[PDB]
């Protein structure tokens, strides 16, 4: 077995199993390491900047710098700090005497920084931009998103900033980033609809419609029936009175509390009235609704039964949706 | 004790799998496989009681069907135009789907699974298909990257506009796993597939409380992705999270998490290390769903006397911050509860008016960001509010005696969080 | 070294070839070379002899001005015609046709 160790195969295999993506190339790696008997390293979680001290110790072991694990725990280096280590900290605080060793460390780190998933910290996918200039640049992501630069700001940065702030050390690299930055200078109460419905019965259809209509470019509002405060929920109706289109979800008996609501206190009743008041485009959606006597409703809302409604079908959902949209104004 | 029963099981179950393997040879037209399927499905369902009887006997029975069992024959049974029994195969496959089977079917079954996913209308089938997809998604970076692009996501999204508890629960759990296990790329694609707006139905259904929690865990994790944050925010489903975490009780859902069968969301060091991100985000809709869940586990794991998990997962210090620099009642109630459930003392919130702080409040915050080593030096030099906000590296090094650059750096990082929460009205 | 910077440097002067690795590590390639500064060459790429820098740099600056539809598809039985399939593709690709092959392994994605 001594062959492989000396050939420099074992550590190479470990990397194929640490920073792996492909199943095959990693299966093979695991197998080989087991066949040699040497323990097989678990893959690294790629989201480095959210790593705790535990994951830093694991990677310190899989790139074989175990000599140093202790110092890294005593100084409780975690994800964020790791990605930001300087030569000085490494030398002094973490106690890596040898320049050559520092150099091998950084080389291993740069491989990490390049595999990292920086999603939690990078709102502008600066990673992919830097990665387009040159795949080796992706390693500077975290350093740039920490000085807060994003894609929009990048056009303004100076060589000096890149050097000191973001810790890009190689002049050549600065210069290319900076240049491509400068080419990025020129390359950087009224919803439409309201859905009123019984939260107990029509809650389903309500959401479903909103989604569908939002896809189709209508800003919708929903009858969030939970609130009674603020002058008998006047804010509730500011939305309805302003909502050009009014979808009413007519489930089997959706007009119960509306029925003979003379205090105009039931939110559904209220809304119907205020929509009718404002002369709003009322489209009833029929999903098991049996049409009552208008007389059983207060007069202020009786006429809502006199709006032509659309038959709901879950089966041909999309077709139904198109018709509803047609009825909206 | 456990093994004896597992062995006992296999002694019946393996020949029963062979009794099935005999039937597995034919089709379900004449219920030749149909009965066989009904048998072995219910046989591993009788053996699905065994994980409960013991602790995850699932492996034993599964390995049987995998290594030499008709695992591949069931995959071919799906392909077989015996739709009536292809759902029965699916039902069985959904059951027998431990990590072992998952990897194996990622190599072979994956193709056939998706080929069967394109079949939509049969509801019972869809339930079991969304089911296998749910387990599939939680396999590997590349497994998501596959399914997503191949219309696996498009399957669960088209089944998210249906009306069936199990179907919907599954879809929710899927988009959950898909968001979590998949990469940056996978996630972007979901949000651009309009997945955030499609979770709204699930999260907006008072009828089912567990569906909601699952649906919201999903949308919450998407909002942690800063790059797609806004798109999830404007979806509307993100506002819908915080009320929900208030309604339910972590304890109540902790009981419902005991019997998750590690198929939905079973207790484990994995899930904990994947919640800590949430607890540690910007979004408080995430830090709520964060705490809620990590609190549900803070119950079970203390009952199992394995608290050491959280400490190592890096959950305790995260929880402390949610209770130190808090504003929201809920996210802070939850945090307090969790820390108590782990037993670790619960930190009192910090008064935010930093610059009017006396030496006493500086000592308290030094303790809640755990730099107690240093409290003494801070008292001896009587640092108070004003001085704290003005500390330089030099003073920290020399006067306060923080030797380590790396430690200075972690200090300043904690300080900057303070300075940002501060109420500076007096000044 | 993707750009054979080795041979370029080696043409200036065989003694220069020694700077290859130092230049390919700062990532410079042939296309970028026209833009480098004396300072970069010194610090980044570790060329130490001014005289040498100067010659490289100069020759760099002279390199400023001196830097669903394939044509064909082959359908065949993978069991029998697999041989001829490949053979044709190769031959036709040599002859300036972009070809496509009946990779019969896939059933998913709407039949
Ligand atoms: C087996 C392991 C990873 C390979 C992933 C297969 C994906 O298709 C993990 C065990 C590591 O030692
Ligand atoms: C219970 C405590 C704070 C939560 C505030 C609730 C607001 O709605 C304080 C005790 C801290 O340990």
């Amino acid at each position: 077995t001594k062959v492989f160790s000396d050939i420099g195969a074992i550590q190479s295999l470990k990397r194929l199993v640490s920073y792996s993506t492909n199943g095959t190339k990693s299966a093979l790696a695991k197998r080989a390491l087991r066949l040699l008997g040497e323990e097989v390293p678990r893959p690294i979680l790629p989201s480095v900047p959210s790593w705790k001290e535990a994951e830093v110790q694991t990677w310190l072991q899989q790139i074989g710098f175990s000599k140093y694990c202790e110092s890294f725990r005593e100084q409780q280096v975690d994800g964020d700090l790791l990605l930001r280590l300087t030569e000085e900290e490494l030398q002094t605080d973490l106690g890596m005497k040898s320049g050559i060793t520092r150099k091998r460390f950084f080389r291993e780190l740069t491989e990490l920084k390049t595999f990292a998933n920086y999603s939690t910290c990078d709102r502008s996918n600066l990673a992919d931009w830097l990665g387009s200039l040159d795949p080796r640049f992706r390693q500077y992501t975290y350093g740039l998103v920490s000085c807060g630069l994003d894609r929009s700001l990048l056009h303004r940065v100076s060589e000096q900033q890149l050097l000191e702030d973001c810790g890009i050390h190689l002049g050549v690299h600065r210069a290319r980033i900076l240049t491509a930055a400068r080419e990025m200078l020129h390359s950087p109460d009224t919803p439409d609809v309201f859905i009123s419905y019984r939260r107990n019965s029509g809650s389903q259809l309500a959401s479903l419609l909103k989604v569908h209509l939002q896809l189709h470019g209508f800003s919708v509002f929903i009858d969030v029936e939970k609130l009674e405060a603020g002058k008998f929920e006047d804010k509730l109706i500011q939305s309805v009175m302003g909502a050009r289109n009014f979808v009413l979800v007519l489930s089997p008996g959706a007009l119960d509390k509306c029925m003979q609501d003379h205090d105009c206190k039931d939110w559904v009743h209220k809304q119907i009235v205020t929509a009718l008041s404002c002369g709003k485009n009322i489209v009833p959606i029929i999903d098991g609704f049996e049409w009552p006597e208008p007389q059983v409703l207060p007069e202020d809302m009786q006429a809502v039964l006199t709006f032509n409604g659309i038959k709901w079908s879950h089966e041909y959902q999309e077709a139904t949706i198109e018709k509803i949209i047609r009825f909206l104004q | 004790g456990a093994g004896t029963e597992v062995q006992d099981a296999l002694e019946r179950a393996l020949p029963e799998l062979q009794q099935a393997l005999s039937a597995l040879k034919q089709a379900g037209g004449a219920r030749a496989v149909g009965a066989g399927l009904a048998e072995v499905f219910q046989l591993v369902e009788e053996a699905w009681l065994l994980p409960a009887v013991g602790r995850e006997v699932a492996q034993g029975l599964c390995d049987a069907i995998r290594l030499d069992g008709g695992l591949d024959l069931l995959l071919r049974l799906l392909q077989a135009p015996e739709l009536e029994t292809r759902v029965q195969a699916a039902r069985l496959l959904e059951q027998i789907l431990v990590a072992e089977n998952r990897d194996r079917v990622a190599r072979i079954g994956l193709g056939v699974i998706l080929n069967l996913a394109k079949e939509r209308e049969p509801v019972e089938l869809a339930r079991s298909v969304a089911g296998i997809l749910e387990h599939m998604f939680k396999h590997s970076e590349e497994t998501c990257q596959r399914l997503v692009a191949a219309g696996g996501l498009d399957a669960v999204l088209y089944w998210c506009r249906r009306t069936d508890p199990a179907l919907l629960r599954h879809c929710a759990l899927a988009l959950g796993n898909c968001a979590l296990h998949g990469g940056q790329a996978v996630q972007r694609r979901m949000v651009e597939k309009r997945a955030a707006e499609w979770l709204f139905p699930l999260a907006f259904s008072k009828e089912d409380e567990l569906l909601r929690l699952h649906a919201c865990l999903a949308v919450a994790v998407l909002a942690t992705n800063k790059e797609v944050e806004r798109e999830v925010e404007r979806s509307g489903t993100l506002a819908l999270v915080e009320p929900l975490v208030a309604s339910l009780d972590p304890g109540r859902f902790a009981r419902c998490l005991v019997d998750a069968s590690d198929t939905s969301q079973g207790r484990g060091p994995d899930d904990l290390q994947r919640l800590v991100p949430l607890l540690d985000s910007n979004r408080l809709e995430a830090q709520c769903i964060g705490a809620f869940y990590l609190c549900a586990e803070a119950a079970i794991k203390s009952l199992q006397g394995k608290t050491k998990v959280f400490s190592d997962i890096g959950a305790i210090q995260s929880l402390k911050r949610l209770v130190s620099y808090s504003t929201n009642g809920t996210k802070s109630a939850l945090a307090k509860r969790a820390l108590r459930l782990l037993g670790e003392e619960v930190p009192r919130p910090i008064l935010p008016s930093v610059p009017s702080w006396k030496e006493a409040e500086v000592q308290t915050w030094l303790q809640q960001i755990g730099f107690s080593k240093y409290c003494e030096s801070f008292r001896e030099q009587q640092v108070d509010g004003d001085l704290l906000l003005r500390l330089t590296e030099e003073e920290l090094q020399t006067d306060l005696g923080m030797k380590s650059g790396i430690t200075r750096k972690r200090f300043f990082r904690e300080l900057t969080e303070l300075k940002t929460f501060a109420n500076y009205s007096t000044c």
